[PDB]
């Protein structure tokens, strides 16, 4: 129950439960498959 | 003895046989690990569990 | 539910009262196996003997004390009780300890209540309301050195601020590293020849630091902190023999030497009533 | 014609027969079983030597005399040197096991005496010094020899006072632990099956013992007239469902 | 760093040995990295020993 | 009504109403019937 | 959720542990690519490492 | 992008990667497998330690120099002391095993040299004395050290003449045995998978070795100018599908 009118006044947000490290761990242009050779 | 780019480099000697290249314990919150991003984040938490990935790139 | 059924005379070849205790069992014998009984009902459920109930009331687990005074020229705040600290533990006081050690492994959430009362020993004037700050300093995190260190910023560490005379209350989930807390541990932290034996090594749960936020007034004020602990959501495994001798140390089973006989000697014979 | 009385336990390449048993106890009514995945944490596949480790090792014999106070063995310690069980033990980082314990003591229908055979999960001993003196490692790792409660206090060792179970509790209440009596007049063996009991799924076998087996004379031995005044007691123990994990170099332990 | 809780050691040795081509000399180096597997869990947040201060900063 | 998000913050648990002493009172391997002889 | 799957001996032409870090990627290698593993579950969600939680006290 | 050239073998808790392989040989085109019942004789259930024995042990390294004649190891001897493999070995009456052998030797594109890596089932050695002099036990059980064909004749030892394979046959014909070459210009490792080969279903691991692994320089090592004149050769071997049976007291063997 929100007792207040504005959105800033609500409690903390709830877990992204998004999670996708590939923008950080695999930003390569041509896709690399694990097990296939790195450099062909 | 002072922080240097050189403490990132593990040296290798030609022609040695049987011998040891480096050694370290695995206290990820201390020692070599401590300044790494992993080490640095682990330190915001009290407990850790899981597998670590250690890789070596040859130059 | 019947507490006793009706049972009459017996002249059998089937004797429920003769057993062999060497087997390790306690055979479930009842009044009606050996006298003639009448029906009676239980009228009772055994509600208040549930382990949740047994371990579920607040017990005093710790009394410490800190003072508000001018720190000017104090070389060791910790030592002046400018801010004490407590190595969280649950065996320092014994009423609750004997209760928990009836079990080997125990798992529960904790609810802490902290009462803080002030005392002014040296004849005084006006007492300005002191606000206590209770920090959780788990192991690996900077521990306070002065009563007003950067540590107290506590940007990542849960801390509660309440007023002396009031009470603070919050609840911490089961923070054990394993599946249960060991009430006992017949091991070492490693195969060292001189390492300590016991649970002390398993008890690590860090410490909790208290301080007054107020600067000093002209008089000195003693604040004494009492921490109460209530187990909620209790789970207990493997019952053990109750503690008979007195305790000597947090975390070891050791009893004092030249202790006194714990079994009351008869005033009379074996035959005496 | 089956009696509670006669029994055969075959485990590995070894068999035990008793013609004068008094049933058998299975701790907490649970039988040893391997470690399920749902309970697993370490990702390593474990090693299950099976029949080469799950057989019966008979420890060296004790001698019950009228002055005996009782003996205490710790597990897995007592077996630290038995065959391949022991090797596996020193060579893996973690291991887990249940046991069948068979304690033997026969006499004649003229003797009297009664031993308590009990298994205590997590038996943390007390220092006889009091205060917060610790009990050094070696002292709680007697090996197959076990601890002799009628031996003298030593320094860094545990207290050996029987009315207090070596920990501040009374002998009389040990009966809350899985146990069985050997009453010369009834019984000649005691058998207890121990499931693995711990707060972690698998542990170190050298830094932590998870049960102490204790044999304590309670009704003193009384031999017939002009009989030799003593009887030997033998303990045979078999690891069961053993699993080892995290193999490597081979632990080095104090002393 | 907890004992009971300790994780092991990591070492590295020559299996055969480093061999340099002709006209080449000296030491060669390995770079080493660390990251966590997807396996990893961290819990119970707390304050880092890696940063502290003695007076508030100003502009 | 729970006012709080985490489970640790809820009140005491409610009676097991489990109760089974046989793991403690009768941990024997072969079942003993009351009335039948203890040792056969 | 499985934290590790069961995996046994390998003798392949397909080597997941050899990579080229010069590329800038961190290849997602797991225990089961280089030792024999058993199944285990995560039992964990990563709740307390959410940025809302990290900056939210 | 799979090449015959790069390979990974993971066995137990140990992994090997080669980026310069030349395929791999599987003796007689058969892969190690356990002992089927139809072939069994001993009635004992066997013990299969699995991952604790089926991992890779790297023996101590050798040094190929221009004067090297070749080295010879016997199996299971070479592993008689490796971890739990070895313990099992001394503790059971009978055992059986296949192996993965990985021989390693890297150089540069200026070196030349070529080693023959061959596995000989039942390699009965000859006495250098001639006549019917025997080859004493110790001499055919060198352990991890193996036999160094350029060492001197010793008394009671085997002959170490390379053009004769240590038995009266010519080096040139060793190619009829499963083998692989390491030619610095091509190759940097050799890998052979050995199935268990015997005339009995299971045998003693101490009185009979069932294969000798032999590494022999054939085209002499030639290093680039002013290079150090030698290269190390390393042998790593992993028992696979190992089974032990008839556990007991623990063999005591000469010397
Ligand atoms: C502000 C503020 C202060 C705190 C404290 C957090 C609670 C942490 C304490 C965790 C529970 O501590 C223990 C310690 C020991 C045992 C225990 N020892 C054995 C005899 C049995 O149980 C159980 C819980 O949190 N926020």
């Amino acid at each position: 129950i929100n007792y207040y009118k504005d959105a800033a006044s609500t409690s903390s947000a709830g877990q992204s439960l998004s999670m996708d490290p590939s923008k950080f761990t695999e930003p390569v242009k041509d896709l690399m498959l694990k097990g296939a050779p790195a450099l062909n | 003895t002072k922080d240097e780019v050189n403490s990132y480099l593990i040296p290798l000697n030609a022609n040695r046989q049987n011998e040891q290249v480096f050694g370290t314990n695995l206290f990820i919150g201390d020692g070599v690990f401590k300044t790494t991003l992993l080490g640095e984040i682990v330190q915001y938490y009290t407990h850790w569990s899981g597998s670590l990935r250690f890789s070596l790139m040859y130059t | 539910t019947v507490a006793s059924i009706s049972s009459g005379p017996k002249h059998t070849q089937k004797v429920p009262i003769l057993t062999a205790n060497e087997t390790g069992a306690t055979m479930p014998v009842l009044p009606s196996d050996s006298i003639e009984t009448r029906t009676t009902y239980m009228h009772f459920n055994g509600s208040e003997t549930d382990v949740e109930c047994f371990l579920g009331r607040a017990a005093c687990v710790h009394v410490t004390e800190i003072q508000n005074k001018d720190a000017t020229g104090i070389d060791n705040h910790r030592e002046a009780k400018l801010f004490n600290d407590w190595k969280i533990n649950l065996s320092s006081l014994v009423q609750l300890r004997k209760k928990l050690e009836l079990f080997t492994y125990v798992r529960f959430d904790s609810e802490y209540t902290i009462l803080a009362t002030a005392s002014q020993p040296d004849s005084a004037n006006y007492s300005s309301n002191l606000v206590v700050q209770a920090m959780y300093v788990p192991p690996g995190a900077p521990n306070p050195k002065e009563w007003d260190d950067y540590t107290w910023q506590s940007a990542s560490n849960p801390s509660v601020f309440f007023k002396v005379g009031d009470t603070s209350r919050f609840s911490v989930p089961y923070v054990g590293l394993a599946s249960a807390y060991n009430c006992f541990y017949d091991g070492y932290s490693h195969d060292d020849a001189e390492t300590q034996y016991g649970i002390t090594v398993l008890s690590h749960m860090g410490s909790m630091a208290f301080r007054i936020v107020n600067e000093h007034d002209e008089h000195k004020t003693l604040v004494k902190i009492r921490v109460y602990h209530r187990a909620k959501h209790v789970e207990a495994w493997i019952p053990r023999a109750p503690r008979a001798l007195p305790y000597t140390s947090i975390g070891r089973t050791n009893y004092p030497k030249n202790t006194e006989p714990v079994i009351k000697k008869r005033k009379g014979d074996i035959k005496s009533y | 014609g089956y009696s509670d009385r006669v029994q055969q336990i075959t485990l590995g390449n070894s068999t035990i027969t008793t013609q004068e048993a008094a049933n058998a106890v299975v701790c907490y009514a649970e039988w040893p079983e391997y470690l399920p995945d749902v309970d697993a944490s370490d990702v390593n596949k474990t090693s299950k030597p099976d029949t080469s480790v799950c057989r019966f090792y008979t420890l060296d014999s004790k001698t019950w005399t009228t002055g005996s106070k009782g003996w205490c063995w710790k597990l897995p310690d007592a077996l630290k040197d038995m065959g391949v069980f022991g090797q596996n033990m020193f060579f893996h980082s973690l291991g887990r096991s249940g046991y069948t314990v068979h304690v033997q003591c026969n006499a004649t229908k003229f003797h009297s005496g009664c031993l308590l055979v009990v298994v205590i999960p997590e038996h943390q001993l007390a220092s006889h010094e009091g205060g917060n003196v610790s009990v050094k490692y070696t002292f709680t790792h007697p090996g197959e020899r076990g601890i002799d409660l009628s031996s003298a206090n030593e320094v860094g060792g545990p207290v050996k006072d029987v009315l207090y179970n070596m920990n501040g509790t009374l002998l009389g209440n040990l009966l809350i632990f899985p146990h069985q009596f050997i009453n010369l007049r009834t019984n000649n063996t005691a058998t207890i099956v121990i499931p693995y009991i711990n707060s972690v799924p698998i542990d170190s076998m050298t830094r932590h013992n998870n049960v102490s087996l204790m044999v304590i004379p309670i009704a003193p031995l009384t031999v017939p007239t002009g009989a030799t005044p003593s009887l030997p007691i033998t303990v045979t123990i078999a690891p069961m469902c053993t699993e080892f994990s995290g193999i490597r170099s081979k632990s080095i332990v104090p002393q | 760093p907890d004992t009971y809780t300790s994780a092991g050691f990591l070492s590295c040795w020559y299996q055969t040995s480093l061999i340099l081509p002709p006209e080449t000399t000296g030491q060669v180096y390995l770079l080493s990295f660390i990251s966590a597997c997807p396996d990893f869990k961290l819990r119970l947040m707390k304050d880092t020993q890696t940063i502290s201060q003695t007076v508030a900063l100003t502009e």
